[PDB]
RNA sequence: CGACGUCGCUUUUUGAUCCUUCGAUGUCGGCUCUUCCUAACCUAGCGCCGCAGAAGACGCUAAGGGUUGGAUUGUUCACCCACUGACAGGGAACGUGAGCUGGGUUUAGACCGUCGUGAGACAGGUUGGUUUUACCCUACUUAGCUGGAAAUUGCGAGAA
RNA sequence: UGCAAGGCCGGAAAGAAAAGAAUUAGAGGCACCAAGUGGGCCUUCUUCGGUAAGCGGAGCAGGCGAUGCGGAAUGAACCGCUUAGGGAUAUGUGGCGUCAAAACUUAUGGGCUCAUUCUCGAUACGUGAAAAGGGUGUUGGUGGAUAGACAGUCCGAAUCCACCGGCCCCGAAAAUGGAUGACGCUUAAGCCCAAUUAGUGAUUGCCCAUUAUUCCUUUGGUAAGGGCGGAAACAAAGGAGAAAGUGUAGCCCUUCCGAUGUA
RNA sequence: GGCCAGAACCAGCCCUACUGCAUUAUCCUGUCGGGGAUCAAAAUCCGGCGGGCAACGAAGUGCAAGAAUGGGUCUUGGUGAAAUGAGCGGAGUAUUUGAGCUGCGCACGGCGGCCGCACGCACUGGUUUCUUCUCCGUGAUGCUCCAUGUUGGCGA
């Protein structure tokens, strides 16, 4: 086993990172985020004066060490989402039947997917803001905005998986809703 | 064996050794066998007359009878819970003088010679000393006993 | 805990005979739980290298080579073991320990755990204390850091055997059954 | 999809054996009824294809549910006709005879062919040929009476 | 006068030396009269026929049969030990999380392992369940290499290839609900090594036998011995016995050894 | 009291505490050189040379023989109806075990007659500097068995 494995993260000036019992709270200009990491058993340390975040594993084999960079990646995603946000833009791709998408508040209704009469409905959680781009700018573009990368990507994924083609060749029939661009709000 | 004839299962027992074939030599003819002598009963494969049964091959017994061409030998044979003194009749070619009492006879002669020397006042031969005793060991060359990598590299063929 | 193997030096030879009046004297170092096992390993080695049986040999001395003063050291143990599937497998392993006997006992435990090798299928070819800069594995070299520090996390601390209790108050040291 | 090879698995075949039963464990098939298995026929979800669609091939999780009407044959099997989403494969003393039935096998009557001098024989064909008993104990189905926390006592004292 | 054979008379006899130079719970022989039995089975190792078999057939030797007791949860045969009626103390095999006695879950011992519907493993005999093949799960080893290297778009430290192990996983489908014996166990209560209160100051942790040692009692010997010529004295208001004996409540005492068992 | 308990002591037996003798060298320790790492160092490591006892409870190394002159016996009998006693009596301040030191010859080791002898054997050698119990003692005129304390409780 290795005595000491260490990962360090730098923190931007605006961000505030606090750890207490493997629970990380990240505060930026556009909100706050929380992460429950009590399943990890790592030594999380924040240096406020030097604005560094450190995660340490003591006496670890390969499996515990693999969690260090996972923790650093989660905290970095929280910092980025609390200072810039996440914006996932999905596109409706169809051959013949135009996929009709309605965004009334937090509810997404998908109609006419491959000409079907069934209505696919998604209730986006309140931490993710879903909008629909004007068709004159980009046709069939739905945008997800949020501070949490995991929540935004999960919403885009559940929208993608509501429109899977069943009982047809998948190489053909490329109809679906696919995330195209993953960028930041600011 | 599948049959129980007189010479069953003697293919290797009653065969001559490699490059040692031939009839018994003149030294066998000229050997004097007495009644009471210890003899070895070893069948000569090339004679085939007066041949012992396979059981008595390699047995040592005492001569009880001498005939013009045969020897009477008493052999111990275990049968069930007792040993029988079997009297077998073989030709002299299948008999050898037994050295089974050679060491005892030498011991007796050495004891008689020792007594004669002790009577004559001659100095007896020095008594041999035990090799099991202790003592100082002065090693002329001392080597290290160890296992080397080369031993493993050698014990692997090809 | 003190090592379960001792460092023995067995000195022996073939018994002098008329054919071999002054036999060669061999010095053999072995790690064994007692001196009877040490003599057994010595006579096995004499049999397999010099064709000298114990029935025709002498053991001049079977002494324990004392350990040095306990100092944190890097020990290089060149060791081999036999398995039916692989034959003889030789390996060179580095250990942190305070003595040669401790290092070899640790090597035997390591072979028993990581390769299921038992004592009589194992031959220690050599054990040497090496400097820090000759250590190649990072699992040992990490103990050469001058500022080597670590906390004691996930401790399982049991009370003194007399003080141990079956039932104790939840946020208190008062024993209810003890 | 796999030739030459090679490693398994399963007792839904048949053999091999002879452990149990010969003061007897009723010994074909069907009928009826329940349940179990999964090596999945249909039904639920899917992956993959020489996957355009339709129809399909292969594979995974899954045995919850379903898996038929008939002609011939004692049949198990077989075959054909017809419906169906489908007409999957098996076990339970080769489930099940004090549950039935008795067409077959396998007594005594009789006929034929072949065999035998003959009496008779033939795992060859044919026809006719007693299917006994529960009121006991359990199990199961319902149907009643009735004490009991020290599971009958201690007074032995614990409240979701 | 040599040889062979029966004797007779003498001699010498470590009574068998020294060189590792035997040991013995070593009375050797000889009969007579009879019983059961003459179906055998299992096992280590060797072995033949058979694809194999809890199949058939042999060799050496141990068992069961005829035999319990203590262990392997359970089993004629495996392990230990084999047995008069009882204590005490120690063990054997096997164990010490509970069932269940023992680590009230021992150590101030080291490593390894995560196993989702027959549910990872803990199954000596017992094959009384698993293989060929495979795994970028993890932990070891053996060779080779490349070192501002590999990757990434340059830029700061180790990276790559082949092969072989340990444990785990896939391979791995059957019929009543079910079996490491059950529950559970994962800072193991699993696996492989070690130990006995722990680098402190020496070499016996603990529990369990119809075994060992020891004590008491019984019984029988191929039993071994002592005493038995009443020593002397002694009323009531120290006592009694003392048999020359196979066997009895055994003359009496002491002392050793053995005690299971179908036909 | 031929019942139930407690304690005391005696003999036997069963457990425990109390430890000496050998050994250590691949060891201990200074110094010089190398090498290592540092921020500089020391260390880990390798050689030479000089001294040695790692001696605190030195070692977890080989053998131990240390007179319980502390527990248990509801695991045995007893209360002196024979006490055999290093233990109970009597009498003496001694006996002689070992450990130190040491004489002669031999033995052993080295060099090949000397030089060494760790202290081996014979003189059952010397010295008592430390350590120690040393002698005597009771037949059965008992063939055998059984019959003998203390303190309470319960029994009038
Ligand atoms: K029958
Ligand atoms: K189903
Ligand atoms: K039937
Ligand atoms: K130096
Ligand atoms: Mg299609
Ligand atoms: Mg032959
Ligand atoms: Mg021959
Ligand atoms: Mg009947
Ligand atoms: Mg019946
Ligand atoms: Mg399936
Ligand atoms: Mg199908
Ligand atoms: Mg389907
Ligand atoms: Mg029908
Ligand atoms: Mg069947
Ligand atoms: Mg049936
Ligand atoms: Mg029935
Ligand atoms: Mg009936
Ligand atoms: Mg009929
Ligand atoms: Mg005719
Ligand atoms: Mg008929
Ligand atoms: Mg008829
Ligand atoms: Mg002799
Ligand atoms: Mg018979
Ligand atoms: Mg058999
Ligand atoms: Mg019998
Ligand atoms: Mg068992
Ligand atoms: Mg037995
Ligand atoms: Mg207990
Ligand atoms: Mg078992
Ligand atoms: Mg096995
Ligand atoms: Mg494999
Ligand atoms: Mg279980
Ligand atoms: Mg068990
Ligand atoms: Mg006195």
């Amino acid at each position: 086993v290795k005595v000491k494995s260490l990962c360090t993260l730098q923190i931007p000036e605006g961000v505030t990172v606090d750890v207490k019992g493997r629970k990380v709270t990240v505060t930026g200009k556009r909100g706050t985020l929380t992460k429950d990491l009590t399943h990890l058993q790592l030594d999380l340390r924040v240096d406020k004066k030097n604005r560094t975040f450190t995660v340490i594993r003591w006496f670890g084999s390969k499996i515990p060490i693999a969690c260090l960079n996972t923790t650093k990646a989660h905290v970095q995603n929280m910092i980025t989402g609390v200072t810039k946000g996440y914006r996932f833009k999905v596109r409706c791709a169809y051959a013949h039947f135009p996929i009709n998408v309605s965004v009334d508040g937090q509810n997404i209704e998908v109609r006419n997917f491959l000409g079907e009469k069934r209505v696919r409905r998604q209730l986006v959680p309140n931490t993710v803001k879903v909008s629909q781009t004007d068709p004159s700018k980009v046709k069939d573009e739905i945008v997800f905005d949020g501070n949490d990368l995991e929540q935004v990507s999960r919403e885009a994924a559940v929208l993608h998986q509501m429109c899977l083609v069943k009982k047809k060749d998948i190489r053909k029939f490329l109809d679906g809703i696919y995330v195209q661009t993953k960028t930041n709000i600011e | 064996v599948h049959s129980y004839g007189y010479k069953s299962g003697t293919r290797h027992l009653f065969a001559k050794k490699f490059r040692k074939h031939g009839v018994p030599s003149v030294s066998t003819i000229l050997t004097n066998i007495k009644v009471g002598d210890y003899v070895d009963v070893v069948a000569d494969s090339a004679v085939r007359e007066g041949m012992p049964h396979k059981y008595y091959h390699g047995r040592t017994g005492i001569v009880w009878n001498v005939t013009p061409r045969g020897v009477g030998v008493i052999i111990n044979k275990p049968v069930r819970t007792r040993t029988l003194r079997k009297r077998i009749c073989v030709r002299f070619e299948h008999v050898r003088k037994s050295r089974c009492q050679e060491a005892f006879k030498a011991k007796e002669h050495q004891f008689q010679a020792y007594l004669a020397a002790k009577k004559a006042g001659k100095a007896l031969p020095p008594l041999q000393k035990s090799s099991r005793l202790g003592g100082i060991v002065r090693p002329k060359n001392v080597e290290v006993l160890a296992r080397r990598v080369a031993d493993y590299e050698a014990m692997v063929p090809y | 805990v003190k090592p379960h193997l001792r460092h023995y030096q067995v000195v022996g030879r073939e018994s002098p005979s008329e054919k071999n009046p002054e036999p060669t004297v061999y010095k053999f170092e072995v790690f064994a739980p007692n001196f009877v096992v040490a003599k057994s390993r010595f006579w096995r080695m004499m049999r397999v290298k010099n064709k000298v049986k114990a029935t025709h040999g002498d053991v001049l001395s079977c002494k324990v080579v004392k350990d040095a003063k306990l100092v944190a050291r890097n020990y290089l143990v060149d060791i081999a073991y036999y398995s039916q599937r692989c034959g003889y497998t030789r390996m060179v392993k580095e250990f942190r320990d305070v003595s040669k006997t401790g290092a070899v006992s640790q090597a035997y435990h390591d072979l028993a755990s990581r390769h299921r090798a038992r004592y009589h299928n194992i031959e220690v070819l050599n054990v040497k204390s090496i400097p820090d800069h000759e250590v190649k594995h990072l699992s040992i070299a990490q103990y050469h850091a001058p500022n080597l520090s670590f906390p004691l996390l996930q401790r399982r601390t049991k009370a003194t055997r007399k003080d141990r209790a079956i039932f104790v108050k939840k946020n208190t040291k008062r024993a209810v059954v003890a």
